């Protein structure tokens, strides 16, 4: 007879956090997969979201409970540091949470839970270390490998053949594939334009505006010469306050004639420089592009794109070499952007884009336009291009190369129960606790595509256990196979940040004992 | 007072302006204390009994 | 009426008597106890200010600026002056006396009081002798007022000023004492009978 | 209870008062028991906290902020009535914390047990009048009995002991008797350092009383100086300055402005040119102007803008900006300096001196404080609370001030009576000897005044556990037999009955005011008979 | 009589004054409520708490630390006030013990009550306990040991406090890792108190041991558009000049004339006048430009067209960090280069952490000031992280400024319970009937630790009690077997600043609340 | 110093007690003697008594 516990309510919240965890990956479980499905989510406002992603799911469904609350923040991470992944991290941790459950029953502390989940989860990513492949970013099949696999749970997945190869090109053309260690996102622009499908979402090399073009009559331009002007084409104004006091009838239309020729003067040190396209900046606190100026512009055959936006001139520069100029006096010709062409393309009558295309300074720059039929569908293709992306991102970051299909968490549960056996203790039951709790996933794919989970995942065992650690559930035969043959490849990153993140989430949640309404 | 201010007085002029009287006739005899205590400054009590 | 104190401790003064007015820095540097002094009487806003509410300066030229500053610093240090020169050591003001003056008149070891009310300043006046100047360019000894002393002393946690030994007084302030609001109001009202009596 | 009730011998309506209806209405015997229900009630709250074994009381305010203290004064502002004798009893403490500083709790209980003995005598049918008047008469024979018996003490600075004991008679029942010599040391030196002997005046404003949560109450010192809530105004000037020469201005370090509405018009490049010469000559003169007047640190009062503080720090003029008037007051007062309106004003002799002027940290807290200290005869003050919560720093800021208070009282008048309820014990002998010699019917209001002058020993006994009646009794034989107005209640248990041998010491000034009060209170109270309100 | 409890009430609808019993039982209640919600944090199997904020914003918190559960609670008991307001303060002088000064004013309220109950005055206590609280005092003040002479020692002793602030919290799963990033952290400062020049970016994602301290700085501030992104061999100008539609002070001046020419004459000298600015600073010869305030687009033209890295909306911190990482000065006139110090690193370039890109200042000249990076699962989990560094930080800039350490363990309060005792038994009355009181409270801080971790807490104690009765005043609990050792051989030991700090001003709490008879509450002001 | 007296109910109660039974006296003092009055008692039912008698007051 040890410490009676006089107290309930710490394992009370234990088990109140566990059962919030379970029910959050019990409610996404049905979106994991190629054969996972979407869910709709109609906001308090009304904003209705369709989507698969479940960083996205969790995020607009307001959870409540604190548990819950902390699965959103582990799928936001898993975001961030992968970008895939973000429905089974938030499965891993609820099923790691279902399993403590019994093991506080059986009367293991959660110190001594959460050290053999952190032992389990160092012997689980050397597992998953050695299962995996390293990856030459010239291996441009395995890149479209891993972007198919990304978008095979997404709805735009039947047009894969079409998106991953963009999804491939855009991160291949915005980093240096020698020296990258990352990739920044922000270098590939995203445009969504309702109208027509997803089969005419475009990889446009160049740059694309949404702004309107201020001239009538002048949309084409050829040989194009671009110039960034941060500063107003209006009557001058003093950043002081300024007035101009009339005392006699002349000094009017000497006013009225000035400022015209103020004006001249400023659209004449523009076309002397050989600029045909004039990006203004935004400006509130004065006009930034007076009716005169556009008249002047439009008699010296410049088109005008104004309203640009202080965050898009670091990505515009970047793009078309223009250099941002603040001051008439430092507009010349090397603060300009050559561009084979400057159009304002119609989208058969669902809008009008600015597009900017051939460049003989193209830096590291890329942008993808995303069309549709509906909002809901430009949204999840839009999200689901982000995770291709990531996906990208992750074989740049990481270059190794895991199968998928639930093989690696078959592996791991198999090798992790043998690490149990030989970890005699109570670390034993919490290890062998956590190889079956990883073990959720394939049962998960099983269940999504249609098999019974239990055959499937023991002849995954079964298979892994003889030696084929690249074996899976194929969808498409219906049951198990090497997954290789079907391509369904994933960066390590995915798999090991996952196990990462869900461990240290299990880890702080056992760490917790009480709940107080401040 | 409505306020909650008290006023502590032996005067009768003062204390019969607090009451608030709204009877006619009895308004007289505050406002011949109020007479009292202007033309004089003693007598407030002595001549409304 | 001063709370605290018992109805014996209550007293007259034989001349003039009010309570501290919201000084400013420089007030504590000030002395607080003059054996002669002569007092000037005014309503006269001593501090810097617009010379007046419509009145606009308009200039073109850093030193007409510089000039214009420097002006208004003139006009107000030679009021003061002025009020220095007539030999006052008070200073009482039925309008506001800013911190500049209250600092000018600290280092000149005179005794400024601003936003002294009207009732306070023609006692004085009837008591000390002199009259209240709205301008401070005729300040003889006609104008100006005169005690045998002035002090500033605490009274049951409030600060007043005392002007005592005036022989031409026509004025006395009575200090009350006592231990609430009410009593000290209901002895106001006694000695209000007694008074008219 | 009611205005008026008889609504006609006619039947026809009665209306004499404004909504006499929803009025009330208390009169005679029953209002003045009302009355003396009510203060009993206050004063049976307020004797608990009476003596070095008193306890404190917690106040919570309308926004929930706790205050724990022991000061009378305090805990009757804090506490919500709505009774208007228990208003008038807080406005009687409150009387007794402006005129002294101490006694706030002595004074309403005191009168509690005036009214209480008067409700017997009104029982037996005297005129409350005729009581007011038997205790007018009673409390001039016992105000001459504390002037007959009371001591006298040096209030020199060469030797503090006696102003040290009566500072310790007053933080005996305060929480700070844990430094109660340390707080009453610091008091006394306090009060001396700003006191106008000849005067005989006290400006309390001179002595700035400042707390910070954090370290201990024995941090607790006096600084003689000044300290600021600020910081150097740039954060790479330096932390200390010793042997500062300081100048202090109220001129924002900015271009001048005048007060009057200007428009300064530019009409030209050269006239552009020429304001922007002027604004950088502007900046360069104040610094220059400052640097040579010999300065070795400045302090404004309203504050500066980047090139001032840039040009500081290139000069090597530290600077504290956004300095109170009231601050920059006492820190001129303190170094010796003339506040400066103007730079062109400022000059060598204007300039105040600082032995040492430093920024003081507070641990893990991001809080900066300025010390100015080592002046050469600083006339103004500074006491530094530190504690371990701002509730014990409320209480500490309040009982030193009660100790300042009595030193001030000390130099208004050095005259001393000695306490543990000792004097009360001898006024109420006297008293009673008078009453004896009174032939009149005041002769029992008399009786009863002596019998309320001891309830202060008979609560002192109480609070300390012994016996109320036993222990006066002993006492009061003590006192009569061995003439010795000292004996009184031996509340800290040190064997000896002898308050001028225990150095239990209360002011005379204190102690009359006390009984004045009480007994001025005490009869307006008697002399109602008559309560209106809605 | 009583101002409640009698024929007339004396206090306005919503008042209220609980008298002598019924005030000790709330304030009793109310503090032990306290503290018995703050303990099981306590030690190194401390668990910790959902706070879950009610606000329509419903903010998320995950606890360990005493100070922050009680400042974000509901709490309306005066006496549970005055010790939430404790634990703030021991979180405003020393980073570490606000769970122990709360748990010990607590302990100290519960013997109060049982003395009460056996009919001892709340004077008689409080005399008995400042007696006990010199005594405990005068012991842990002999049982310090000091270390900052020999830097070796003073190291380890540093390692051992970081660990020791650190065992209770969530980074004791990277422990080691956390104690040597706090340690050299707090030893890149040079001695200066200033925790602001440790600044922490909680970076959502990573590990929670990806978390690391940049030997450099990293700043989350932007570059300019045609401006560098690498500078190697940076000379630095950190500034707080305007830059920013920079107007002359005069707010008078107005700009009137008769000509729009003339406005453009001027406008084109404002131009001039920025363009004469940004030239006095190039010529301090610099490749990288700070500034506190904003850079307009123009200046940003000047700086490109210069070749120089131009930094805004860098804050007061990010400046003052600046020049302590650098050496600069922060500047703000230029006409004097000469006496304007420049910042200087091997290398400024752009990195990038989890998603976003942060500007990397390497090879420092001063390194005074310090940049984490806290990595981590949830937001709950970085925020625990950085309360905990924060905790660890603050601790060994107090040991910093005064090197005298305290063996932890419950070895401390056990000694000092043990000189308690002495007193108490060479005391007579009640006093020391009080005094035993105080040293059961003292021994019920490890029992409380030993408890959390499941352990025969009485046994333990027991068995500490004896050991530093017989003269072993080192032994403490080891709380790894759950049995007694040497704190000073297994790295057990706290400043004696934290210790000292827990002791009074728990002594002065429970001393504050015992001092109260009568509760009188206003009426809310709702 | 003896036993501390934890508690001031019992006190209040018989301070409450005291002043009850005073009032009560207090109340009936007038119709006592000679020249003692009676007192009018109208029931909650408005039977009217008209009494000298402290029994039946
Ligand atoms: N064609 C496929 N056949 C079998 N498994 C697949 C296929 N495509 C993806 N998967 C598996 O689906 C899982 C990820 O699907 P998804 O719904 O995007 O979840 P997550 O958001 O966790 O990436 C991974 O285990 C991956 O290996
Ligand atoms: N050491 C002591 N011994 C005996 N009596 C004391 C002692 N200290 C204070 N007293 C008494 O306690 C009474 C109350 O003092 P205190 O509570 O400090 O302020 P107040 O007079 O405002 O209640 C005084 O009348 C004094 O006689
Ligand atoms: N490794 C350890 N072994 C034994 N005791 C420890 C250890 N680490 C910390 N402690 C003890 O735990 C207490 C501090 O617990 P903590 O939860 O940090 O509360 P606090 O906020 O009061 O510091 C101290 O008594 C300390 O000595
Ligand atoms: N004529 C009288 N003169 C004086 N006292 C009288 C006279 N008649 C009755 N008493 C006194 O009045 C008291 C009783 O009066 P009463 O009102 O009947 O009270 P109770 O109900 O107690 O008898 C007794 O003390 C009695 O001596
Ligand atoms: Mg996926
Ligand atoms: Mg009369
Ligand atoms: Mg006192
Ligand atoms: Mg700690």
């Amino acid at each position: 007879k040890g410490a009676y516990q006089d107290r309930d309510k710490p394992a009370q919240i234990r088990f109140s956090n566990i059962s919030a965890a379970k029910a959050v990956a019990d409610a996404i479980r049905t979106s994991l997969g190629p054969k996972g499905m979407d869910k709709m989510i109609q906001d308090g406002k009304g904003d209705v979201t369709i989507t698969n992603d479940g960083a996205t799911i969790l995020k607009q469904m307001q959870v409540l409970h604190p548990a819950a609350r902390m699965l959103v923040e582990l799928s936001k991470a898993q975001d961030i540091e992968a970008g895939d992944g973000t429905t089974s991290v938030v499965i891993i941790a609820g099923s790691l949470l279902d399993s403590c459950t019994k093991l506080l029953q059986k009367g293991i502390h959660p110190t001594i839970i959460s050290e053999s989940f952190q032992k389990a989860l160092e012997k689980g990513i050397e597992i998953l270390t050695d299962m995996s492949r390293p990856v030459e970013l010239s291996d441009r099949e395995t890149l479209l490998n891993s972007a198919t696999t990304s978008l095979n749970s997404k709805v735009v997945s039947q047009y894969s053949s079409l998106l991953s190869p963009m999804s491939v090109n855009a991160v291949m053309k915005v980093i240096d594939p020698a020296t990258a260690t990352s990739v920044d996102l922000r270098d590939i622009k995203i445009v969504k334009k309702l109208g027509g499908t997803i089969d005419d979402c475009e990889l446009v090399e160049g740059l694309v505006l949404t702004q309107k073009v201020s001239n009538s009559g002048i949309t084409r331009v050829e040989k194009a010469k671009i110039g960034l002007i941060q500063f107003c084409l209006s009557a001058p104004k003093t950043d002081m306050d300024n007035q101009i006091v009339v005392s006699d009838y002349a000094q009017m239309d000497r006013v009225l004639r000035e400022e015209r020729a103020y004006i001249l003067n400023l659209v004449k040190q523009i076309k002397k420089t050989g600029c045909n396209v004039l990006l203004i900046q935004k400006s509130i606190l004065r006009d930034a592009l007076s009716d005169l100026a556009l008249h002047f512009l439009n008699k010296m055959k410049i088109m005008v794109i104004k309203d640009i936006e202080r965050e898009d001139i670091e990505f515009i520069c970047k793009t078309i070499g223009t250099k941002p100029v603040a001051h008439i006096d430092q507009f010349t010709a090397d603060m300009l952007g050559s561009a084979e062409l400057a159009e304002e393309v119609n989208l058969n009558g669902s809008g009008k884009l600015l597009k900017i295309t051939g460049c003989a300074s193209p830096g590291k720059t890329v942008t993808i336009v995303v069309r549709g039929s509906n909002k809901l569908v430009i949204e999840e293709a839009e999200r689901s291009i982000h995770d291709a992306l990531c996906v990208i991102r992750c074989l740049v970051k990481k270059r190794a190369l895991i199968a998928g299909g639930g093989a690696p968490e078959i592996e791991l549960a198999l090798r992790l129960t043998e690490y149990s056996r030989t970890l005699s203790g109570m670390e034993s039951y919490c290890v062998r606790a956590f190889a079956d709790a990883m073990e959720v996933i394939p049962s998960t794919l099983a269940e999504n595509a249609g098999l019974n989970p239990i055959s499937t995942v023991t002849e995954l065992r079964n298979r892994h256990a003889q030696g084929e650690k690249t074996a899976g559930i194929n969808v498409r035969k219906g049951g198990i196979s090497n997954i290789l043959e079907e391509l369904v490849v994933q960066p390590l990153l995915v798999s090991v940040s996952a196990l990462t993140l869900a461990t240290e989430t299990v880890r702080s949640i056992l760490k917790i004992d009480d709940v107080v309404n401040t | 007072d409505g306020r909650g201010k008290a006023t502590i007085s032996n005067d009768g002029a003062t204390i019969l302006k607090l009451l608030d009287v709204v009877h006619p006739a009895a308004k007289t005899l505050v406002d011949i204390a109020k007479s009292q205590d202007a033309e004089v400054g003693d007598g407030t009590t002595s001549v409304t009994l | 009426k001063v709370q605290g104190g018992a109805l014996e401790d209550s007293q007259l003064v034989a001349g003039v008597a009010f309570k501290k007015t919201f000084s400013y820095a420089g007030f504590e540097m000030q002395p607080k106890k003059y054996h002669n002094p002569k007092i000037a009487l005014l309503n006269v806003e001593l501090e810097l200010k617009a010379e007046k509410d419509n009145a606009e300066i308009r200039v073109h030229t850093v030193e007409d600026y510089q000039a214009i500053v420097d002006a208004e610093w003139n006009i107000l240090y030679d009021k003061l002056e002025k009020i220095h020169h007539s030999g006052a050591k008070v200073v009482l003001s039925k309008l506001p006396i800013g911190d500049v003056a209250t600092q000018y008149f600290a280092d000149r070891d005179m005794f400024c009081a601003g936003r002294v009310p009207e009732e306070d300043l023609k006692r004085t006046m009837m008591a000390c002798g002199g009259s209240i100047q709205t301008s401070v360019n005729a300040l003889s000894a006609d104008v100006l007022g005169r005690c045998q002393v002035f002090e500033e002393t605490q009274i049951g946690g409030e600060r007043y000023n005392f002007f005592t030994g005036c022989p031409k007084a026509k004025t006395c302030t009575f200090i009350l004492r006592g231990g609430a609001e009410q009593f000290m109001e209901e002895t106001e009202r006694s000695l209000h009978d007694a008074i008219m009596i | 209870s009611m205005g008026t009730l008889a609504f006609d011998e006619y039947g026809r309506p009665f209306l004499i008062i404004k909504d006499q209806d929803r009025k009330s209405r208390l009169m005679g015997l029953e209002a003045l028991k009302s009355h003396i229900m009510a203060a009993k009630a206050v004063a049976n709250t307020m004797r608990t906290s009476l003596g070095p074994n008193g306890l404190d009381k917690m106040m919570v305010d309308k926004d929930g902020d706790v205050t724990v203290t022991n000061d009378g004064a305090t805990i009757l502002s804090m506490m919500d009535v709505d009774h208007q004798i228990a208003k008038l009893m807080v406005e009687l403490s409150k009387s007794q914390d402006d005129e002294i500083g101490d006694g706030t709790t002595g004074v309403v209980v005191l009168a509690g047990a005036l009214l209480e003995e008067a409700e017997q005598l009104l029982d037996r049918g005297i005129h409350p009048i005729r009581i007011a008047d038997g205790y007018e008469q009673a409390a001039r024979v016992a105000i001459e009995h504390l002037d007959k018996i009371s001591d006298s003490v040096l209030v020199d600075i060469k030797d503090t002991e006696p102003l040290i004991q009566t500072a310790k008679t007053t933080l005996g029942s305060k929480v700070v008797n844990s430094c109660h010599r340390q707080m009453a040391e610091i008091a006394v030196n306090a009060v001396l350092t700003v006191a106008d002997m000849e005067r005989r005046d006290v400006d309390f404003e001179l002595i700035k009383v400042e707390g910070k949560v954090g370290g201990r109450l024995e941090d607790t010192k006096l600084i003689k100086g000044v300290i600021v809530d600020k910081d150097f105004s740039h954060p790479q000037m330096p932390k200390k300055v010793e042997d500062a020469k300081i100048a202090i201005l109220t001129c924002p370090f900015e271009p001048p402005k005048p007060k009057t509405k200007h428009k300064l018009d530019v009409t030209s490049v050269e006239d552009y040119k020429a304001l922007q010469k002027y604004e950088k000559e502007k900046f360069e003169e104040m610094i220059q102007q400052i640097k040579e007047t010999g300065a070795n640190l400045a302090i404004c009062q309203w504050g500066f803008d980047d090139e001032a503080n840039h040009l500081l720090l290139q000069n090597n003029l530290p600077a504290v900006r956004w300095v109170g008037g009231p601050e920059i007051e006492l820190i001129a007062i303190a170094t010796g300096g003339r506040i400066v309106p103007r730079f062109s004003e400022l000059t060598a002799e204007k300039l105040g001196f600082a032995g040492l002027v430093q920024e003081i940290s507070f641990g893990t807290t991001k809080d900066k404080m300025l010390v100015i200290e080592q002046c050469k005869n600083s006339r103004a003050v500074t006491i530094f609370i530190r504690g371990g919560n701002k509730m014990i720093i409320e209480e500490a800021k309040r009982s030193l001030h009660d100790a300042l208070c009595v030193i001030r009282n000390l130099i208004r008048d050095n005259r001393v009576v000695y306490g543990g309820g000792a004097a009360e014990i001898s006024c109420a002998l006297a008293v009673s000897q008078e009453a004896d010699k009174c032939p009149t019917l005041e002769q029992y209001a008399m009786r009863a005044f002596a019998d309320a002058l001891e309830v202060i020993p008979m609560a002192l006994s109480e609070n300390s556990g012994m016996n109320p009646i036993q222990t006066m009794t002993e006492v009061r034989a003590r006192q009569v037999k061995e003439m010795n107005p000292a004996l009184g209640i031996d509340c800290l248990h040190k064997g000896t009955n002898d308050m001028k041998q225990q150095h239990v010491i209360e002011t005379l000034i204190g102690k009359k005011q006390q009984i004045s009060l009480a007994t001025q209170m005490v009869r307006m109270i008697l002399k109602i008979d008559d309560i209106r309100k809605p | 009589a009583s101002l409640s409890l009698a024929p007339v009430n004396i206090f306005k609808a919503g008042a209220d004054e609980e008298r002598a019993e019924t005030a000790r039982l709330t304030s009793f209640i109310g503090a032990i409520a306290i503290g018995d919600l703050v303990k099981s944090t306590l030690g190194p199997k401390g668990m910790d708490k959902i706070l879950l904020s009610s606000g329509r914003d419903a903010s998320l918190m995950v606890t360990n630390d005493g100070a922050t559960i009680l400042k974000n609670i509901g709490v309306d008991n005066p006496a549970a006030k005055v010790l939430v307001d404790m634990s703030r303060v021991q979180d405003d002088e020393v980073g570490d013990g606000t769970t122990s000064v709360t748990v010990l004013a607590a302990e100290l309220l519960r013997e109060a009550e049982s003395l009460i109950a056996k009919k001892i005055h709340p004077q008689t206590i409080i005399a008995g306990w400042r007696e006990a609280t010199k005594a405990a005092r005068e012991a842990l003040l002999s049982s310090a040991v000091d270390h900052g002479s020999d830097e070796v020692k003073f190291r380890q002793d540093l390692m051992n406090i970081a660990g020791t602030t650190l065992s209770s919290k969530l980074l004791t799963h990277h422990k080691d890792h956390f104690t040597k990033l706090a340690v050299e952290a707090v030893l890149r400062l040079k001695g200066s108190g200033n925790l602001e020049a440790i600044h922490i970016i909680k970076k959502l994602g990573g590990s929670l041991a990806d978390s690391y301290l940049d030997e450099g700085f990293l700043l989350d501030k932007k570059i300019g558009v045609n401006q560098p992104k690498r500078i190697e061999n940076a000379k630095i100008l950190i500034a707080n000049t305007g830059m920013d539609t920079d107007k002359i002070k005069i707010f008078g001046s107005r700009v009137r004339v008769d000509s729009t020419a003339k406005v453009a004459e001027i406008e084109h000298a404002e131009k001039e006048k920025m363009k004469e600015k940004v030239e006095r600073i190039l010529k301090h010869g610099i490749n990288c430009f700070i500034n506190r305030q904003l850079i307009y687009n123009y200046p940003e033209q000047l700086f490109g067209a210069a070749g120089v890295m131009a930094i805004e909306h860098a804050d007061f911190a990010g400046v003052e960090r600046l020049a302590l990482v650098t050496g600069g000065e922060i500047a703000s006139t230029f006409d004097h280069p000469e006496l304007v110090k420049l910042g200087s690193c091997k290398l400024i370039e752009e990195v990038m952490i989890g998603e976003d890109k942060l500007i990397h200042f390497s090879g420092v000249a001063l390194g005074e000031a310090c940049t984490i990076v806290l990595r981590g699962a949830t937001q709950q989990i970085l925020d625990e992280a950085e309360r905990s560094l924060h905790d660890a930080l603050c601790v060994l800039a107090q040991t910093v400024k005064d090197s005298r350490t305290v063996y932890g363990g419950g070895c401390s309060e056990m000694l000092m319970a043990h000189a308690v005792t002495q007193l108490a038994n060479r005391t007579p009355g009640k006093e020391a009937v009080a005094m035993e009181s105080y040293a059961k409270a003292l021994r019920m801080l490890p029992t409380i630790i030993a408890d959390n971790a499941g352990y025969d807490s009485a046994d333990l104690v027991a068995q500490l009690r004896a050991a530093h009765s017989e003269g072993n005043t080192t032994a403490g609990l080891d709380m790894r077997e759950g049995t007694i050792g040497d704190m000073a051989i297994l790295g057990i030991t706290e400043s004696f600043q934290v210790k000292r700090q827990v002791l009074l001003s728990a002594a002065e709490a429970a001393e504050v609340i015992l001092r109260v008879d009568n509760i009188i509450k206003a009426a809310p002001r709702k």
